């Protein structure tokens, strides 16, 4: 219905797979 | 007893059904390049393909149903890193205020790739506000999407 969760879920695994990256400091 | 649950799992599915535009149900390079680029560019190819291989265990290079439950019921109580919540916020509000308002989303929505006239969000916010301001803020945002 008005679940801001499919569309939060959602960046959320787009959103983690861009920090997934452990810091390329190096 | 559970069986008649399937509420969770119904609701990762329609993340894999509204993510996944082509129709396989897998976050891949494809599908998170043509989103991730249009949330916030898109660098190499090459990084992004080693960025999922350092996650990808088997290595159909792609995940799947129980991969990507297990990338969030595999977990470490380490310490919350919010910055995950955060940054997703970040997304929804554009500008930078951090409020959200009906122009702001239908902006974000209307750009995911379906049509949310005005009325259906301002009826989504309104119901989100419990209090009586009118725009979504972050103690309003925390106490509806945190619930345990
Ligand atoms: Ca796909
Ligand atoms: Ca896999
Ligand atoms: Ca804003
Ligand atoms: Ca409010």
């Amino acid at each position: 219905k008005r679940r801001w969760k499919k569309n939060f879920i959602a960046v959320s695994a787009a959103n983690r797979f861009k920090k997934i990256s452990s810091s390329g400091a190096l | 007893a559970d069986q008649l649950t399937e509420e969770q799992i119904a609701e990762f599915k329609e993340a894999f059904s509204l993510f996944d535009k082509d129709g396989d149900g897998t976050i891949t390079t494809k599908e998170l390049g043509t989103v991730m680029r249009s949330l916030g560019q898109n660098p190499t190819e090459a990084e992004l393909q080693d960025m999922i291989n350092e996650v990808d265990a088997d290595g159909n290079g792609t995940i799947d149903f129980p991969e990507f439950l297990t990338m969030m019921a595999r977990k470490m109580k380490d310490t919350d890193s919010e910055e995950e919540i955060r940054e997703a916020f970040r997304v929804f509000d554009k500008d930078g205020n951090g409020f959200i308002s009906a122009a702001e989303l239908r902006h974000v929505m209307t750009n995911l790739g379906e049509k949310l006239t005005d009325e259906e969000v301002d009826e989504m916010i309104r119901e989100a506000d419990i209090d009586g301001d009118g725009q979504v803020n972050y103690e309003e945002f925390v106490t509806m999407m945190t619930s345990k």
